[PDB]
């Protein structure tokens, strides 16, 4: 009772993602090797070799040289495959121009990308996704307004708030207000930096200058707006984004400090407070410490970080910054019903790329590869997509219910995991071209685990139980193939078969609040983004507007963001096409180049 | 409630040390020798007088090849230091000085003791070692317990050394930063006394992975050096440090307390001679012979029984005592490393034994391995991070606070200590390289070097209280 | 001494696993390698070359008095102080007579004094040099080495999951193996270096012969670990490997919640 | 001879008069007659750009008419600046990775304040990025493990292959594996690896493209000194991509080189994938034999290695390369010129610690605090005061640089004179007093000039910096004002702490840094100390102050920033003529 | 010890199911161990976290 696999036939464009890699039926266990010209089969690597020759001549030191590959064998003795972004043919919304690119035509595929196009090092959409997270500072303003009204003695009104925000938008990136003879920043360098606010009080929202407003009523469907507004209440939260260029000179911990300076100044200047009045220190303290929401928490000494590093971001904060939950595709994509699978598979895309390439690679390890093929596998060619939907189809038929409604018993988790594992293995076993595409055991193992957890999370609404299904895939995978992933893959899988429902000191913690500093997760690729997706989808499936923090969810519902948090697979593909214009470049102040 | 079940404590020669000991009496919350071990780590430091003297003399302060240069031959450099060469160059000496610290070690030790001591007969000790090159220092409990931190021996010793040297040699104002640097290194630009000459067995107090991890941030190489490679004493020291650490982490409580206490007793203290017996039975064989010995011993002692026989004849076993089963797997795990890494006399395979002893146990029995996932998980992480480009190192640099190896609840680091003890010199980051001074100086403390008999004797002294 | 059962063995695949890992079962010799060819393939030392050392002979290093160490006799390589050397093999996903976790289990049951890593694409074995040579006779010459599906390769190891070549041979980027006159022959050593004469491994097995001896489950041939009617079905209706897998998950979950919860289960 | 701020030595420019078109001795100015920000080319251009940005994004931004109470900025002259001393340079004309060769001796005048804002100036950003993307290691342990554990000989030929492979993989490529993603070489052309050694025979056997050549980069006496410390050892200096640190932190550098150097060892020596020896390589690179630019910081300001806050003052001193320039070796009528060393080393020292670190990590905003720090490297003001003290002392003590006895009395005498001279000039030139309108600029400048003179003249870096703090009463009791509210925390306390040995008080200046608690917060100080440390060592005949490995590691013409001539480089960035590394042009749309 | 004892005793007293383990842990420990602090938890000391 199962449909044709999505990796052989995309739902609308009917592309065969696996066949396209080879021009041969992927069911056939036969291939010729050593006949591709090595790297000459790759446009990017061939172009890179030519560029490298020019670079060597200019700088006097050799660089990229494919002929160094070991023992006379250039890379490319097998097909160096291209990739198709999963699911783009099933989108119908999100066609607006963004700060990074003109409007995408929803439904348009991105196929034929090379591996190097989806390397974090080469892909500005991926870098900008992280930069947008870490340059964000979020604060309640209630205490600052209280200090002004009682200590200083001046009334706060919508008019004074509007002036405050106009001044903060002048000074957050570019300008000065109070002082003579003060240096300023070139506006071209900081055009991505701005500040807005949101509130659950609709009368206040309507009284504010809409240019400074994240409009919850406009951004979210009514049931989600209702839930978010109920949590925000009659309060005002500020969302400020410091310059991308600035975090690229330093760290995300700059954000709360920077906004502390500039918001304090905007208060002084909008309310005419004397320079050096004692109230000033309440503003910076409020912004840095007193009423503050961070994307990430600090990390301990071995991996020391201030706030707003990727390693400090809780899984559920990665879940909730993603905005797929408010898209038409997520709200009506299952024949008019909500589609938590779409939420899962989108949210896991920045989840995986940022935690594994942005953080584990570009902070904790590194090098020229970005570990890119490992992670490309989770958002391309409809493979994980097919397996995840398979579990949902199976479960909806078996339990005769909708998403989020299968009883969240351990037995039901194990049944769904057994079927999704089975289906994953059936396809890798029956399609030699797919087994060769996902040539690393880690890709295949993470994919069956992720699909299982996606199905359980979407079908039960329970994020811990969905992630329990991930770890149960360990024996199901190992006892079938007699191989798993790379040498160090199954640290967390083995131990979380036990830790998921432990309460020992550093073992127990809800999945929403786990993150890259949970010790089991602190080292290895191929996992955290899956959990992130599962958390997001579990909440979506049970009728919630967010999983972990309504302030985070609202704070990223903002069309002025450089990265489109609603459609991350698409965005990464656009970066793969070299069509994503990031923020933070220094063109305004450097020579013609 | 008290852990009243009786165990026998055996030495590493397989002979009983003390019989009829309630499990309660070996726990860190009760046993005086275990508690004194923590206290000695907290209160002892070493002062490297030879190192301080050398730094001051040559200008090679701190670490990282730092050198503050004094130039005694300025007129031979081919430079003019005056416009037109009006005045010939004259050398100065402004960053270095020669103090006879090693030759004066006995008097220095007396002055140091007087500064550290709070009251006569309070237990403050300073011992001259290495013919004056090193002082061993143990501060009094009175001083150490004044506040809340474990760093008081380190901080008071560094300041006392700096003050007493400034006074003894009546040094001028210029010397203050330099003598400070000789003892403190780069402190306070660094939180650590980085490149200094006051050394603790404990890491800097900024470095924990979580609250309660200080007794876990001790490399296996330090443990092996301090026990001079006597395998089961290294195991006992590591296991006991881990046991203290797990109390401080809050994990030796409530429905987990017995489980945690049994890991220590069975893996760390050769309870009921299990570790010795398993090695004796299987020592001429392979890891798998230890698997057979472990399951056999668990059956013999009634810890497990056949639960179900499947149609193929394969038998699932049930744990009649789950916490004791876990502890027997932990004992088998250290025995397996001893047999496997002992046969090779090479530590590197310890990570593989950690993984596959546990994996074989599960396939053999249908029961969960040590730590319900952590034994295999750390087998995986430790194997990876001792054989790959990404991080880590050789076995001896890991600890209970290292991100790679922290997860297991007390039963992983002791097997590293066993493997490194058995290694014939196959490493380049062995105990001699990372921990030579630690082994030479702190290894003279009998309780650190030879904890098994001390713990057993202390348990026998309190056994009638439970 | 207790008699091991090793793992559940309810079918041909799992009985093949049990045979590989049970040290009381002799692995049949299926090819002969000259000493020169054998050492050339390994690539660490050639015939007649002295063993290199990493440390002095064990009797000269001053081992401490240590009653536990006494119980464990050193291997010959340990007594000599040989360097610890690595050999790497890769088993195809396509019906190999041994696969990667079975290598680890076998090594730990059959060979003394080992280090060993399992990866999806290769398996390392690291032992004192002379000890490694003895182990490699089993790895290269017995029924656990089909020349086309179980290959020796120290790096650039991709191929386990690649499609088979037109002759049924697993891919090797460095081309250390080639099919010549129906025989598999190493035209380069495990390191990809030149060899004076190719090392003949003889004929590969046919696909039906590989399937009779394989340790892997495969859905396409009709033998998946998990059959279509197995998810959620009672234990008595599923393979013993799945019964075992379910048990391990239940007991890890419950035991790590509170250990006493698994008493008698 | 006129003060340098009224007449530059060779080009004869009057740096103060050029700001006004009026005699700077006259205490008279008109105000409110300049058109506000219209007098500024950068601020006027910014306002026009801002209007377009507002239109495009739907949110207003820069708007000078928001300035308080209807007074636009620019009610007084918004002054331009001239980079100090460029007319006195004669060397350093080589093409660099960031710009075509400067013609030595060419002035850079008329820069606006915004051209010298860290936010707007890629030369300043690249200076920091070059520091933090550097990883330095001894290779002896890696070679020892290969020879003993693995059993293969290390030779010049294997080292050359290792470096060719590391230069392939550090930025761009893969060597061992099939089907592996790689980085576009255009994005990482600034990333490379080299080595240096004190063994001349080994140096001559290596491929020189991979060599930092101590004999070539340094004058003989300095090469001798550095080679004696390095000895018969090889040190690797690797620079990871600028783009990479801009996605993360400088702590990436040792991790990244750990990966790539480990791979180059595996591939140059044919080591099996997964051999246990592999872990020795990464451990050596990350922990076992490593030199960092910066040490880790505690929780409130938590950082891994290689943040600006972890860099010791003497490491900032020694990364500067002015010490090996002709200007520093022969600029005082054929004698060494420690003043040139001080005033150049303090330029990155002040800009990186104050703008790069205190501002761009600990605080921030749109100003870069730029005018505060511009004052220390422009218009020859600090220059005049520092040389005044040196000339005074050489005449009084009848000796050369580095030779005045390092007594407390002599420190106080020199400080009193330089303070006096600084105050004389600020008092006698109302145009100069208005140029350095913030008390902090004037206070730091007299303290810096005093410490420069004492450090240069005694060779003693702690005593030179003691002279800085003694300027506190000398300044306060003359003017009855000092600097900004929080300026004199460290000055007041270091009148006592300099020669204290209390726990967190005593420490030699070489090893102080932005985590010494007195220094952890405030602008206008640390770079001065950095310059003083560098000049004290130069004056007494040394090739470096703190770490010979650091000094050698930055003697490298492939660095993006020219560490020999930082004032010039910052001026080139002010002209928008410095091309930084790390931009993403290769993979973004046309623009 | 207080955080773990509270977590264990609550799990035991109310005989809670496996789902409760992470949630009861969170009730006392907050965001630990993702944070070094027991951040947002319900066991409070006069002393700061030992990382600080
Ligand atoms: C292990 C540890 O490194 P060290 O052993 O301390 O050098 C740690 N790195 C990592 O966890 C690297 C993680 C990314 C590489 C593995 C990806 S599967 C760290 O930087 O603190
Ligand atoms: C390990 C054992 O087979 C697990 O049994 C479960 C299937 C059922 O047990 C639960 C429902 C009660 O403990
Ligand atoms: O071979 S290892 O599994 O150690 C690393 C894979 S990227
Ligand atoms: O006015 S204050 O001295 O507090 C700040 C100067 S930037
Ligand atoms: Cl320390
Ligand atoms: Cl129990
Ligand atoms: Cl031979
Ligand atoms: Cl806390
Ligand atoms: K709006
Ligand atoms: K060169
Ligand atoms: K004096
Ligand atoms: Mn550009």
């Amino acid at each position: 009772k199962y449909p044709k696999q999505l990796f052989l036939e995309s739902k609308n464009s009917k592309m065969n993602s696996i066949e396209m890699k080879y021009g041969q039926d992927p069911a056939i266990n036969r291939a010729e090797f050593h006949v591709y010209g090595g790297v000459r089969q790759s446009k990017r690597k061939s172009e890179a070799w030519e560029a490298a020759k020019r670079i060597t001549k200019e700088r006097g030191i050799p660089n990229y040289n494919p002929d160094l590959h070991l023992k006379g064998a250039q890379m490319g003795q097998k097909v160096l495959q291209t990739y198709r972004i999963t699911g783009l043919d099933r989108e119908w919304a999100g066609g607006e121009d963004t700060p990074a690119h003109k409007g995408w035509k929803p439904g348009t595929d991105i196929a034929g990308l090379e591996m190097d196009d989806l390397n974090y090092e080469n892909n500005p959409a991926m870098q900008q996704c992280y930069d947008d997270m870490r340059r964000t500072a979020i604060n309640g303003l209630s205490i600052a307004h209280e200090t002004i009204e009682r200590r200083f003695g001046k009334e706060v009104t919508p008019e004074t708030i509007n002036l405050y925000f106009e001044m903060l938008n002048h000074n957050i990136g570019a300008g000065a207000i109070m002082m003579e003879h003060t240096a300023e920043t070139n506006p071209e360098l900081v055009k991505d930096s701005y500040a807005k606010c949101f509130t659950g009080n609709d009368e206040l929202a309507d009284a504010l200058d809409q240019r400074f407003l994240i409009d919850i009523n406009k951004m979210f469907p009514k049931y989600q707006a209702d839930q978010i507004k109920a949590e925000v209440g009659d309060r005002i939260f500020q969302v400020a984004r410091i310059p991308t260029m600035a975090v690229r000179t330093s760290d995300g911990g700059l954000s709360r400090a920077w906004v502390g300076q500039q918001a304090s100044l905007a208060f002084l200047c909008a309310y005419d407070i004397p320079a050096g009045d004692a109230v000033t220190s309440d503003f910076v303290f409020t912004i840095k410490h007193g009423d503050v929401v961070f994307m990430g928490t600090q990390l301990p000494y071995r991996r020391a970080q201030r706030n707003n590093s990727a390693g400090g971001i809780a899984l559920g904060y990665y879940s909730d910054c993603n905005q797929t939950s408010r898209t038409p595709e997520a709200l009506e994509g299952l024949d008019g019903g909500i589609d938590p699978v779409k939420v899962i598979v989108e949210a896991l895309t920045p989840g995986c790329v940022i935690t594994d390439q942005g953080w584990l690679h570009n902070y904790l390890a590194g090098g020229s590869s970005g570990w890119s093929n490992y992670i490309i596998s989770v958002y391309t060619d409809e493979v994980l997509e097919d397996y995840g939907y398979h579990g949902a189809i199976y479960a909806m038929d078996k339990w005769k219910c909708g998403v989020g409604e299968v009883p969240n018993t351990y037995e039901n988790m194990m049944t769904i995991a057994e079927e999704v594992s089975r289906w994953s293995q059936k396809n890798y076993d029956e399609y030699p071209g797919l087994m060769e595409a996902h040539f690393g055991g880690s890709q295949r193992y993470s994919i069956q685990a992720a699909a299982s957890g996606a199905a359980v999370g979407a079908m039960t609404g329970d994020p811990d139980l969905g992630n329990a299904a991930w770890h149960y895939n360990t024996p199901l995978c190992k006892e079938h193939y007699l191989r798993l992933g790379f040498y160090g893959h199954d640290l967390q899988d083995q131990q979380n078969m036990g830790h998921t429902y432990s309460y020992r000191s550093d073992q127990g913690i809800p999945y929403e609040l786990k993150g890259p500093n949970y010790p089991d997760f602190a080292m290895n690729v191929g996992h955290m983004g899956g959990y992130i997706g599962i958390i997001a989808g579990a909440a979506h499936a049970r009728g919630a507007a967010y999983s972990t923090n309504p302030i985070i969810k609202a704070a990223f519902a903002d069309p002025n963001l450089q990265f489109d948090f609603r459609y991350p697979r698409r965005e990464f593909g656009i970066g793969g096409l070299r069509q994503f214009m990031p923020a933070g470049e220094r063109d305004a102040v450097i020579p013609p180049h | 409630a008290y852990l009243t079940e009786k165990i026998d404590l055996y030495g590493d020669n397989g002979k009983v040390l003390e019989s009829d000991i309630p499990l309660e009496a070996v726990t860190p919350v009760q046993n005086p020798a275990v508690r004194e071990l923590a206290s000695i780590f907290k209160r002892s430091v070493a002062v490297n007088l030879g190192g301080a003297q050398k730094a001051l003399s040559t200008g090679h302060y701190a670490n990282e090849y730092i050198h503050f240069p004094d130039i005694p031959n300025k007129d031979k450099l081919g430079i003019k230091s005056s416009p037109g060469g009006k005045y010939p160059p004259k050398s100065v000496k402004v960053r270095t000085m020669d103090l006879p610290l090693v030759d004066d070690a006995d008097d220095i030790a007396a002055r140091l003791k007087e500064r550290l001591q709070v009251n006569p007969d309070d237990g403050t000790e300073v011992r001259v070692m290495k013919k004056g090159n090193v002082l061993y220092v143990k501060i009094s409990e009175q001083l150490a317990n004044t506040g809340v931190e474990y760093t008081t021996a380190l901080t008071t010793t560094a300041q006392a050394m700096t003050d007493l040297v400034m006074e003894k040699y009546d040094l001028d104002f210029h010397a203050s930063p330099l003598v400070h640097c000789a003892f403190y290194g780069r402190y306070p630009q660094t939180y650590e006394f980085m490149g200094g000459n006051v050394i603790s067995l404990l890491a800097a107090s900024c470095a924990n992975e979580g609250p309660g991890f200080a007794m876990r941030n001790i490399m296996a190489n330090h443990i092996v050096a301090a026990t001079r490679k006597r395998t089961l004493e290294a195991v006992a020291l590591s296991s006991t440090l881990e046991a203290i650490g797990h109390v401080e982490m809050g994990d030796a409580i409530g429905r987990w307390r017995r489980w945690q206490a049994l890991v220590h007793a069975c893996q760390g203290l050769n309870a009921n001679n299990v570790v010795y017996d398993l090695v004796k039975e299987a020592g001429h064989g392979c890891t798998g012979d230890v698997v057979a010995a472990t399951v056999g011993r668990a059956l013999e002692d009634g810890i497990i029984s056949v639960k179900k026989t499947l149609p193929s004849g394969y038998k699932f076993y049930t744990a009649n005592d789950p916490s004791m089963w876990n502890a027997y797997v932990c004992a088998g795990l250290v025995a397996a490393v001893i047999v496997n890494q002992g046969a090779a006399r090479a530590a590197q395979g310890v990570s593989s034994t950690l993984l596959y002893f546990n994996d074989l146990i599960e396939h053999e029995t249908g029961l969960p391995h040590a730590g319900y996932g952590d034994g295999m998980g750390n087998g995986v992480s430790f194997s990876f991070f001792s054989h790959a480009i990404y991080g880590g190192g050789s076995p001896g640099i890991f600890s209970g606070n290292h991100i790679v190896t922290r997860h297991s609840k007390g039963f992983a680091i002791p097997v590293i200590a066993a493997a490194v003890s058995l290694d014939s010199g196959t490493a380049v980051y062995g105990p001699e390289a990372t921990s030579g001074l630690v082994g030479d100086i702190f290894g003279e403390v009998d309780l650190i070097r030879r904890p098994m008999e001390a713990i057993a004797s202390a348990a026998a002294e309190i056994k009638d209280k439970f | 001494v207790y008699q091991r059962q090793f793992l559940p063995a309810d079918d041909r695949v799992t009985k093949n696993r049990k045979k590989v890992v049970d040290p009381s079962v002799k692995l049949e010799k299926i090819r002969t390698l000259s000493d020169k060819d054998f050492l050339t393939l390994i690539g660490h030392r050639h015939l007649g070359e002295a063993y290199r050392s990493v440390n002095p002979p064990l009797a000269e290093i001053g081992e401490p008095e240590d009653p536990i160490r006494e119980l464990v006799p050193p291997t010959e390589g340990a007594k000599a102080g040989d360097r610890v050397c690595t050999i790497i093999m890769t088993d195809s996903v396509y019906n190999p007579p041994i696969a990667h976790y079975t290598r680890a289990w076998m090594y730990h049951n059959r060979f003394r004094g080992i280090d060993n890593g399992v990866y999806s694409g290769r398996v390392t074995l690291e032992m004192r040099e002379r000890d490694l040579e003895e182990a490699c006779r089993t790895l290269f010459e017995t029924e656990i080495c089909d020349a086309s599906r179980d290959q020796v390769r120290q790096y650039t190891c991709t191929g386990h999951s690649c499609r088979l070549d037109p002759d049924g041979m697993m891919f090797d980027p460095i081309e250390r193996c080639i099919m010549s006159g129906g025989n598999v022959v190493y035209q380069k050593d495990s390191f990809g270096n030149p060899v004076d004469t190719p090392i003949n491994m003889g004929k590969p097995l046919s696909e039906e012969e590989l399937i009779e001896r394989t340790v892997v489950y495969r859905t396409d041939r009709g033998e998946p670990m998990t059959r279509e009617g197995d998810p959620g079905a009672p234990d008595e209706e599923v393979r013993e490997a799945l019964q075992w897998s379910r048990r391990i998950q239940w007991l890890r979950m419950l035991g790590n919640m509170v250990p006493d919860k698994i008493k008698g289960m």
